[PDB]
RNA sequence: UUUGCUCCACACAAUAUAGAUGGAUACGAAUAAGGCGUCCUUGUGGCGUCGCUGAACCAUAGCAGGCUAGCAACGGUGCACUUGGCGGAAAGGCCUUGGGUGCUUGCUGGCGAAUUGCAAUGUCAUUUUGCGUGGGGAUAAAUCAUUUGUAUACGACUUAGA
RNA sequence: AGAACUGGCGAUGCGGGAUGAACCGAACGUAGAGUUAAGGUGCCGGAAUACACGCUCAUCAGACACCACAAAAGGUGUUAG
RNA sequence: GGCCAGCAUCAGUUUUGGUGGCAGGAUAAAUCCAUAGGAAUGUAGCUUGCCUCGGUAAGUAUUAUAGCCUGUG
């Protein structure tokens, strides 16, 4: 849906007479602005507790900054999907530098690999893989291996004029 | 009767490989692979340059034959202080590819006047070529 | 740019080489193709030998004549792909079309002429690695052309004559080099290298 | 997924000098030589010493790497076949019909020429594949006996043979008759 | 020298349109060498002449002239919209058309 | 049929142009590989080097390029001549020999340019044709009518006629 | 074939949906300049052979609402769960 | 002062650039510096087994003859 943020936001009913002070609640939110946030907030709000917008109030947004934004991580992702014959639970890990680059991607591979779009994913945990050996995903298993290394072959160079007066190489 | 098998030696996608970036803010510098993310991405890191420690696509860089002993993953200021112990900048400039890059900033920095004062020396350099070019 | 534009068809798209000649014809520039018959096409040889037969099944009912033509050439299988990229049947159109010639092979002035690449068409830039492609050639000689053969001998005795034509060109570069270097660390050479030459 | 790199081992022996430039292989060795043109697979070889060759495959799927290993074959067969060599036997299997078999030469070409099979009248002809020589095997009945260091020259010109060998029109499970492969191996014994 | 060349090349393309429906009023052009809107930025407002040649004489010639000026740059890859002080034929799609250094601004 | 035709030369007139304005600047082949240089045992060879675009290479100064002088070179180039050779895919063009002659901005001199008035394409290309002159060369045929019948609705076809 | 509410066509061109009464955008005095809608930008054809991550190779692939159809059932093709 | 233009200074509308000063947030998050602790895709060192004279591996071993991680400042 787009270039994500991560969104602390905090929400409560509405006081009232006898019980003024309701309970709190919190929500990491992945959208794209505030806006699209506080939205997805109370839909997921309405999913679990007795709550409407209307009869409740956002109490604070924050966007929460990745911690070490160039630091490689193991991201370890949870999803729940809708298929167009059954809703679904899954498991993906993804290679990346921020919660919120892993996100990115996982909506893509998402709409790529199963066709599910925006509307029809929750994301349910999104966390660190601390340490190796409890990443389970091969495609990812492949890239910790010691003193790694690999070719790109066949170089692609992209031509800025319509003629050319060689004939290209693809070394590299 | 030995075998002989061609080769087929690629640059490679490893920590310590320096690459030229070639869009962005950064772009004509180089930097240091210090991570590798995925087949696509890569952690890179130029501090001498002036580019920022980042996340980058492959495909906007492109891999020089330059390596340099780096741990993998090593942050900014280490990274700061090996390059400059192996002087990969000395060897870089010292390279037909820098030099070529180099030349052909100066081409498109000349005067005009300057223009044609190159024109006035090929006429000379042309002169004697031409005559050495004809006699053996 | 120039007056006239050889492009090599060897290892080039059809349709990309054609949709950009298109264009460029649109736009004035005269353009002649040669080596046809080393065009390619993506898909396996069978694939585009029955796409072909499904092109040699359409016509006129009532008159063989008046209905769609087939030619078997590679030049012209090539010709075609291209005519449905211009407005042919404007007057505008008819002028794009007669700045442009196609060619099996490689005939006189255009031997000795160079000829170029058109880089957004190469195959070998385009294809993924592993698809299968098809040669113009050889698709044309399944379908009726006649020619291969005769154009292939012509070619393998352009090719030796070229080839000598480069050797000796190589040669007189080396000479050449030669004295463009009893002349290096002179004056005149050190005062170009500051102006970037 | 794409594999970052899977690659394989192709042993080379005392009697033979391997070598291949694009990826066009020349496997030399005591009983002659042959060459086989790999340029339609992309693999990258290379020599790790004079016994030992990779063979390998960057950031490929799964039908990529799956002609990996049929590469590491085909150049082993070919190492094979310049040692070992390779021998196909065929019986003849008839039933009342004495299938009778030889080699006649028209032109210079050398075929095998199958009479009486089945019956018939008609003369069924197999040419002999250049590189592949033909030893009617005495000492054994209705056996013949192809050679050659090209495994695939071999194999070929038997199953040819065997195939001009069909038995039309008639319950071909009680109608048994032809020409078979009853084993397959090498030249040289003991191995 | 050879060269007395004080403009550069360029191309009478289209008039500006839509799929179905042209504007005679205002010409597209290619300007030789010219990739990206930021290259073209700098022939905006540079002169524009067609020349074309024809039978009768007139003020002296048998060489007329078509005036115009650049005006915006069109689309992504340097290609330029222009006016003109009458259309241009339309014929001349595909015609070379020069463009001027004046008014100058180095 | 009132001195006709053709090739070459310039001359006058017309006529037109799908669009000159420094140069279309020649291996082949491969792309999971190559080009170039070099050595050698001449090979799927050793060693070196390059690419990351033509952002090149070549040309490029002189009244749109005038008139002139000298020097250093012996080089470059234009033009017409002449020597030997190559190219048949549409060769109709490429290379080579030798004398001649112009230019040379390789370097150094003398003279000129204004008033086209602060811009006005400011005219420098190449197409086809018509008509005189005179330098080479050449000196028919088809059709109607007649006729044949291997042909035919008419035309057409096919024969024949000093 | 027959009702309900609204909006339309009929009475209405203009841009888009190649084409089309009703869909999408938008409703019309004569015109300049600007910006957009819906819908597009390989070439036809104005406009990125633009960036990015996956997926797919079809000996009748597929390719954009209305719309110019396909189903049960199967695959040790390949992908991710 | 008829016809058509060029430039300059402005006005209306608009389009495309350069550049100066500030505000907010975890008073951005990082990098960097300091500091405590840590582990491994284990850096030196050590051990042991082959092994063309020290190279390989499989142990040990947490800054050593590389470094990284995590928290607090
Ligand atoms: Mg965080
Ligand atoms: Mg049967
Ligand atoms: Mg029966
Ligand atoms: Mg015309
Ligand atoms: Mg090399
Ligand atoms: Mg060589
Ligand atoms: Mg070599
Ligand atoms: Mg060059
Ligand atoms: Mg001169
Ligand atoms: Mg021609
Ligand atoms: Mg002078
Ligand atoms: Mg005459
Ligand atoms: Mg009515
Ligand atoms: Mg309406
Ligand atoms: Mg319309
Ligand atoms: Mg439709
Ligand atoms: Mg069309
Ligand atoms: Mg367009
Ligand atoms: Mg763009
Ligand atoms: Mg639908
Ligand atoms: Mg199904
Ligand atoms: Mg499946
Ligand atoms: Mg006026
Ligand atoms: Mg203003
Ligand atoms: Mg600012
Ligand atoms: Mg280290
Ligand atoms: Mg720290």
């Amino acid at each position: 849906m787009a270039h994500f943020k991560e969104y602390q936001v905090i929400g409560r009913r509405l006081p009232t007479e006898s019980v003024p002070e309701p309970k709190l609640f919190r929500m990491r939110i992945f959208a794209s602005n505030e806006v699209i946030a506080k939205s997805r907030y109370w839909y997921f709000l309405q999913k679990l507790h007795k709550v409407k917008k209307a009869s409740g109030e956002i109490v604070s947004i924050n966007q929460i900054n990745e911690a070490h934004p160039t630091k490689v991580k193991n991201f370890g992702v949870w999803v729940r999907y809708d298929s167009r014959s059954g809703t679904h639970n899954m498991y993906k890990e993804i290679r990346d530098v921020s919660r919120v680059a892993a996100v990115e991607t996982l909506y893509q591979d998402m709409a790529a690999r199963h066709r599910a779009r925006f509307r029809s994913i929750h994301i349910l945990k999104v966390a660190e893989i601390e340490k190796t050996a409890d990443v389970k995903r091969q495609y990812v298993k492949q890239f910790l291996t010691k003193d790694l290394k690999f070719p790109l072959p066949h170089r692609v160079q992209k031509s800025t004029k319509t003629f050319s007066y060689k004939r290209p190489s693809t070394f590299y | 009767t030995d075998s002989i098998v061609k080769a087929s030696n690629w640059r490679l996608v490893e920590v310590g490989r320096v690459v030229l970036i070639k869009k962005g803010q950064s772009a004509g510098k180089l930097a240091a692979i210090v991570e590798i993310i995925d087949q696509k991405k890569v952690l890179i890191d130029g501090p001498k340059a002036g580019v920022p420690r980042q996340a980058i696509n492959l495909g906007q860089v492109v891999l020089t034959p330059l390596t340099f002993a780096l741990p993998r993953g090593a942050r900014t200021a280490t990274v700061s202080k090996k390059w400059a112990a192996a002087a990969v900048c000395e060897k870089w400039a010292a390279s037909s590819w820098a030099k070529k890059i180099a030349q052909r900033e100066r081409r498109a920095a000349l005067t005009d006047f300057e223009r044609f004062q190159v024109m006035v020396l090929r006429k000379q350099k042309r002169y004697t070529v031409k005559k050495a070019l004809a006699k053996a | 740019v120039e007056p006239v534009v050889v492009i090599d068809g060897k290892g080039h798209l059809v349709g990309r080489l054609a949709s950009v000649v298109a264009k460029q014809l649109l736009n004035g520039q005269k353009i002649v193709v040669v080596r046809a018959e080393e065009l390619n096409i993506s898909g396996e040889f069978f694939r585009n030998k029955l796409k072909y037969h499904d092109f040699l099944r359409k016509a006129t009912a009532f008159n063989k004549t008046r209905g769609p033509f087939h030619f078997r050439a590679p030049s012209r299988i090539f010709y075609k792909a291209l005519r449905g990229m211009v407005s042919h049947k404007t007057a505008r159109g008819k002028a794009a079309l007669e700045r442009l010639k196609v060619f099996e092979g490689i005939p006189p002035p255009y031997d000795k002429k160079k000829r170029v690449v058109v880089p957004q068409a190469l195959r070998v830039l385009r294809l993924k690695p592993g698809r299968k492609y098809t040669t113009l050639g050889k698709l044309s000689t399944s379908v009726g052309w006649k020619y291969e053969d005769v154009v292939a001998k012509l070619e393998a005795k352009r090719k030796v004559s070229s080839a000598e034509y480069y050797a000796k060109k190589r040669a007189f570069t080396k000479k050449v080099a030669s004295a463009n270097a009893t002349a290096a660390e002179s004056d005149v050479a050190k005062q170009l290298a500051a102006l970037g030459y | 997924m794409k594999y970052i790199q899977t690659e394989q081992q192709i042993e080379v022996p005392e009697g033979v000098t391997v070598s291949i430039k694009s990826r066009i292989v020349k496997v030399v060795g005591p009983r002659g030589t042959l060459t086989k043109n790999l340029k339609h697979i992309d693999v990258t070889f290379t020599k790790v010493n004079n016994q030992l060759i990779k063979v390998a495959v960057h950031n490929g799927g799964r039908k990529h790497v799956a002609a990996l290993r049929t590469v590491k074959s085909l150049v082993d067969n070919m190492i094979t076949g310049v040692t070992k060599g390779y021998k196909y036997k065929m019986r003849y299997v008839y039933a009342h019909f004495p299938i009778n078999v030889n080699i006649v030469e028209k032109d210079g070409a050398k075929f095998i020429e199958v009479r009486n099979f089945l019956g018939d009248k008609k003369i069924r002809n197999v040419p002999v594949r250049d590189g592949v020589t033909i030893e009617f095997s005495t000492n054994v009945k209705d056996e013949i006996v192809l050679s050659g260091n090209s495994v695939e020259d071999v194999s070929q010109n038997a199953a040819d043979l065997q195939q001009i060998c069909r038995v039309r029109n008639k319950d071909i499970r009680k109608f048994l008759d032809g020409i078979y492969v009853s084993h397959k191996g090498f030249i040289t014994e003991d191995l | 020298a050879e060269s007395h060349r004080l403009y550069v090349k360029g191309k009478h393309l289209s008039y500006q349109r839509s799929k179905r429906v042209n504007n005679p009023n205002v010409s597209l052009i290619k300007i030789e060498g010219v990739a990206t809107p930021q290259d073209a930025q700098f022939y905006l407002g540079k002169r524009i002449a067609y020349v074309y040649r024809a039978s009768k004489e007139v003020r002296g010639s048998k060489i007329r002239v078509m005036w115009g000026k650049v005006t915006r740059t069109h689309g992504n890859s340097g290609v330029v919209r222009a006016t003109f002080r009458n259309n241009l034929p339309a014929k001349t799609f595909g015609a070379s058309v020069r463009i001027f250094l004046y008014p100058s601004n180095i």
